[PDB]
RNA sequence: UGACGGAGCCAGCGAGUCUAACCUUGGCCGAGAGGUCUUGGUAAUCUUGUGAAACUCCGUCGUGCUGGGGAUAGAGCAUUGUAAUUAUUGCUCUUCAACGAGGAAUUCCUAGUAAGCGCAAGUCAUCAGCUUGCGUUGAUUACGUCCCUGCCCUUUGUACACAC
RNA sequence: UUAAUUGCGAUAACGAACGAGACCUUAACCUACUAAAUAGUGGUGCUAGCAUUUGCUGGUUAUCCACUUCUUAGAGGGACUA
């Protein structure tokens, strides 16, 4: 029985589970270090939860995240949400509220999407057009 | 400094990014003030961001689009012209590349250059349809501060996009030249010339 | 039929495809004065074709003066390093 | 460009043949206590400082 | 002997009590078993034009039908395949006894 | 430490393994390297000319390391892409099966990928150790 | 730096296989002007000739253009795939051929005339001027006369 | 904000053979289409993690009716069928035409929506530029009006009643 | 006033019916229940690679143990503008 917690996260259809146990500071996604994203532009977008509050709270935890589904940005949004919820979960089974409550206040003070998932989902396509609102080109004469 | 190295190491530059707020990793959001009091509270520069790629809930109501970073609005408005629909990963790449040229040439803070450019190319007076009943007829009216920012961003984006049409210069330098020239209020800017046309038309039909 | 459009480019001033000598002295003494230099800058002002700036932009970056502020995909931004 | 910084205190209502302009009761920050009505094309709610290039023209409903 | 009770139907309520009766017969006596496994519902969908002729605005339809599949895993000797084999079958749902 | 193929970026590792495949060309060189188009969707042969075979071998071996079993059709689907069918819209087209077959057999000859049960190939025991040794090198080259 | 100067051997224009070959462009693409040689065949010819692909047409030593030229007129002798030729299994003899700048157009007229003389469907429609591959012509192919 | 050549390379809906011959994994042959010997599956189980594309990083190129664009044709190689000829379709080479942002006019659209992107299913022995659905990237622009095109209620006028 | 003859209310009208609404399905939430090698997760054994110093990345159904956060559902909760 070694200390550990688990979380989840979605952006549009992806899933990302962070088994944040007690470690020496290892942040890995699909077996690769956190510094290897893929868009190489949203690398600081997934670096977010690392840098809002500081790296000192990250020195006694190891976040292992597995992601499935969605586009490359959707995977990135899944990773950042999972690690952000993973950080609070580690603070939601061991550490005090002052550590957690200002952790969980500051995360949403910058952006609500770190903990709260995006509620918007794709809408079903309706007959008569290529999309839901869109319709085929109608003409007269 | 804080030299904390975890089990998975992170470069010291990223560790440096935790000192100040996001900062686009090289460019101060602070010390950047909108000169015109008219466009205050509508050009969002106080809230910082690592990247200009966020899934904000901005179009649901009327005025949350004002609570959007001005840099992000530039990336959104650079995403036009048909085939270039989506591809937001590209749009921030020119923005990063264009924003760099604003630092290499005309060495001030590029964020400051962006905000003063949009405040100097936003039309203050505009004409409207009033044809009522009788072929046509114009009539001059005023422009809201929100519309001033929206028109300013649109003019800058279309000007650089058109000037990059069938030309060796890439959109990165074309955006940089358009913003720099509009920043210092020179006549060669497409946006500045367009602002002159709308203001003169409104002035004539006053 | 009718097109209602123009059909003309301009006047193609085709220039160096293989680097010569009389402009080799030019480049070594003229680009170190560029506060901003990139592929397109010497294409316009120095009047250089396509597959010579990329070699020239690789030339000075490896050898001397101008320095990689931001060299990346489809944009090689270099300054007047001094 | 002599402009006048004026902040609205009340919006009358959207006007025009297509509803592209709005009547607002607006007062000037400098030389206050003087109130005029002006037209706005863009969205305006309250406390918006519109750059008035000319400050002397009474506004009215437009056809 | 690895008796498995497979149930497929279109009516969820009738399939639910059959599983409930089977699981209630299972938890009686001893019958250590595995509970109802909830397979994803197979949703057939045939999209067809409403118009029998060709005239009319394009108005399509979707006639769907949901199949609910749940299997019950038993583990016991012959002294319950004299007992489980007494089918508690309602209209609709069907049972297929599979051993090993 | 504990570096491995997953502790490295893709571009640096594939080039590094291509670097440690050109210097001694032990693996193989097929006779039709300079005439293949890599697929029926691609319009032009690769511009690498001299190489591009150990580059694919480096990518294939790295792909094998993170997985368990693949097939030649799996490599064809992965290495394929959209095809410009004239005025008709684009469509996904599989890669050239012979090219991936020659690469896969070539990796078997050196001893980096061998056949696995339940079908397909799998990274070799000698293959795993040398590929991991590559990762320990490419990180320290930049250091 | 991969920078080299020029002494004067650059020629702004070439003439291979009795046709104009403009310089100032890479050799792999400057040979596409020849009637009957495309991007792939020119790449194949240049690859087997070892002509340093990243070389302009003007900046080419004369000893390499003849080697390229000889490959053009006899590809099958220089280990070129039999499936890399435009005229395969010729109706006259059957040997795998490769028509050239003047041979591509001339041989095209012969096969149409052979098709026309035999009064086949393709031959008569070619003389008529309509489509010969079965396309629709009701709404397409209008501005032709 | 491009094309091309390398790499990274992530989805969802759904379908699939019994007395038939479907979805096909894997190995081998062929540049490719495709062929070959087998395997798994009546299905969350096997096809399939449908390793899809748009996307991103390295390079090639250059403002060039050109490496844009692939109509128009010539020759060859295979698949489907009793049969392909006014080429079913697929693959290879070659020919490389109009088109440089489109005139009067007109279509759709207020959020994951438009648009860009591909996939599955329907028709199917073979043939998607179609349709029905699915997911991927994801803007600007309104929070209003009856000015234009139409609708509902009331008042009013009518020589209309197949009713402006 | 409302998307709505949808309501407040007025009132030679009262009481009503159909439509709308209500209802059904789907998309979202549940770290609360029932569970589950035809979905997974963690752990114990077998075993591989890098470093060996403490670890990391893996493979492995008869190696077993534990769980349902993610995966599917059935019974339910939640949203009424508070």
């Amino acid at each position: 029985a070694v200390p550990s917690v688990q979380t989840f996260g979605k952006k549009k259809s992806a899933t990302a589970v962070a088994h944040v146990k007690a470690g020496k500071g290892l942040i890995k996604v699909n077996g690769s270090p956190i510094t290897l994203v893929e868009p190489e532009i949203l690398r600081f977008k997934v670096y977010e939860p690392l840098l809002l509050v500081g790296l000192d709270k990250f020195s006694n935890i190891d976040i292992r995240v597995r992601v499935t589904g969605g586009g490359h940005v959707s995977q990135v949004y899944a990773i950042r949400q999972a690690i952000a919820k993973g950080l609070v979960a580690y603070h939601q089974k061991y550490v005090d509220e002052q550590s957690k409550n200002e952790l969980k206040k500051a995360f949403t003070s910058y952006d609500r999407t770190l903990l709260i998932a995006d509620s918007r989902r794709p809408e079903p396509k309706k007959f008569g057009g290529k999309g839901a609102r869109s319709r085929f080109q109608k003409s007269y004469r | 400094f804080t030299p904390v190295v975890l089990a998975t190491p992170i470069p010291e530059e990223v560790q440096q990014a935790q000192t100040e707020i996001k900062l686009f990793n090289k460019w101060s959001f602070e010390e950047v003030e909108v000169k015109d009091a008219s466009l205050v509270d509508y050009v969002q520069v106080r809230q910082p961001i690592f990247v200009a790629h966020t899934a904000g809930r901005y179009a649901n109501k009327r005025f949350r689009k004002a609570q959007c970073p001005i840099i992000e609005r530039l990336t959104n408005s650079l995403m036009m012209n048909g085939r270039n629909n989506g591809k937001k990963l590209k749009a921030v790449r020119i923005i990063k590349h264009t924003l760099d040229i604003i630092n290499v040439l005309t060495d001030q803070n590029p964020i400051q250059v962006v905000v003063d450019a949009i405040t100097n190319t936003g039309p203050r007076e505009d004409t409207t349809r009033v044809g009522g009943g009788g072929a046509a007829r114009r009539q001059a009216v005023d422009v809201s501060p929100l519309r001033r920012v929206n028109q300013a961003i649109a003019l800058l984006t279309i000007g650089a996009r058109e000037a990059a049409f069938r030309n060796i210069k890439t959109i990165a330098e074309t955006l940089a030249e358009e913003l720099i020239n509009a920043a210092k209020g020179s006549s060669t800017s497409y946006a500045i010339k367009k602002k002159d046309e709308l203001e003169r038309v409104a002035k004539s039909n006053r | 039929k009718k097109k209602w459009s123009k059909k003309s480019m301009k006047d193609r001033a085709q220039h160096a495809v293989i680097l010569d000598q009389e402009k080799y002295d030019r480049i070594l003494k003229e680009v170190p004065t560029y506060r901003y230099v990139s592929v397109s800058v010497l294409v316009d002002r120095l009047k250089i074709g396509g597959s010579l700036a990329r070699i020239a932009l690789r030339h000075l970056e490896k050898e001397g003066i101008i320095k990689p502020i931001s060299k990346h995909s489809k944009q090689a931004i270099y300054t007047r390093a001094t | 460009t002599p402009v006048t910084l004026a902040k609205v205190i009340k919006v009358l209502g959207r006007t025009g043949s297509r509803g592209g302009v709005t009547q607002v009761r607006v007062e000037f920050l400098e030389d206050t206590s003087r109130t005029i009505v002006r037209n706005v094309k863009g969205p305006v709610r309250e406390n918006d400082i519109l750059v008035l290039m000319e400050s002397e023209r009474e506004a009215r409903r437009l056809r | 002997i690895k008796i498995r009770i497979t149930l497929t139907s279109t009516k969820v309520k009738q399939l639910e009590n059959v599983s409930s009766n089977i699981v209630k017969n299972a938890e009686q006596h001893n019958l250590v078993k595995k509970g109802p496994v909830r397979l994803p519902t197979k949703v057939l969908k045939i999209s067809t034009r409403k118009t029998p002729n060709g005239e009319g605005s394009k108005t399509w339809e979707t006639y769907e039908m949901r199949i609910h599949k749940r299997y019950i895993d038993l583990e016991a000797p012959v002294q319950i395949v004299k007992r489980i084999t007494q089918i508690t079958i309602e209209p609709g749902v069907d049972v297929e006894v599979v051993v090993a | 430490p504990g570096v491995s193929v997953r502790d490295v970026a893709a571009q640096d590792f594939i080039n590094a393994y291509a670097s440690f495949l050109q210097r001694q060309g032990k693996l193989e060189v097929p006779g039709y390297v300079d005439i293949v188009k890599t697929s029926s969707g691609n319009e032009m042969p690769p511009q690498d000319a001299e190489g591009w075979f150990y580059k694919r071998a480096a990518s294939v071996a790295r792909h094998i390391y993170m997985r368990k079993q693949v097939g030649v059709g799996k490599l064809n689907k992965l290495y394929g892409g959209a095809k410009s069918r004239g005025v008709r819209p684009y469509k996904h087209i599989d890669a050239s099966g012979s090219i991936n077959r020659k690469v896969l057999q070539a990796l078997e000859k050196i001893g980096i990928v061998e056949i696995s049960p339940k079908g397909g190939r799998r990274i070799s025991e000698n293959g795993q150790r040398d590929l991991d040794r590559i990762a320990a090198q490419t990180l320290e080259e930049d250091e | 730096s991969l920078v080299v100067q020029e002494q004067g051997s650059f020629q702004h224009i070439l003439r291979l296989l009795n046709t104009n070959v403009d310089g100032n462009i890479k050799i792999v693409y400057a040979l596409t002007t020849i009637k009957g040689v495309g991007r792939r065949y020119s790449n194949l010819v240049c690859k087997k000739a070892d002509v340093d692909l990243h070389k302009r047409a003007g900046e080419l030593t004369q000893e390499e253009l003849e080697r390229i030229v000889q490959i053009m007129q006899n590809p099958t002798h220089y280990k070129i795939p039999a499936w890399f030729l435009n005229r395969q299994n010729d109706i006259t003899d059957g040997k795998d051929y490769h028509t050239l700048a003047n041979n591509v157009e001339s041989k095209l007229r012969d096969d149409l005339e052979r098709l026309k003389k035999i009064r086949a469907h393709r031959g008569i429609r070619h003389f008529w001027g309509l489509r010969v591959r079965g396309q629709h012509t009701k709404t397409t192919g209008r501005r032709r006369a």
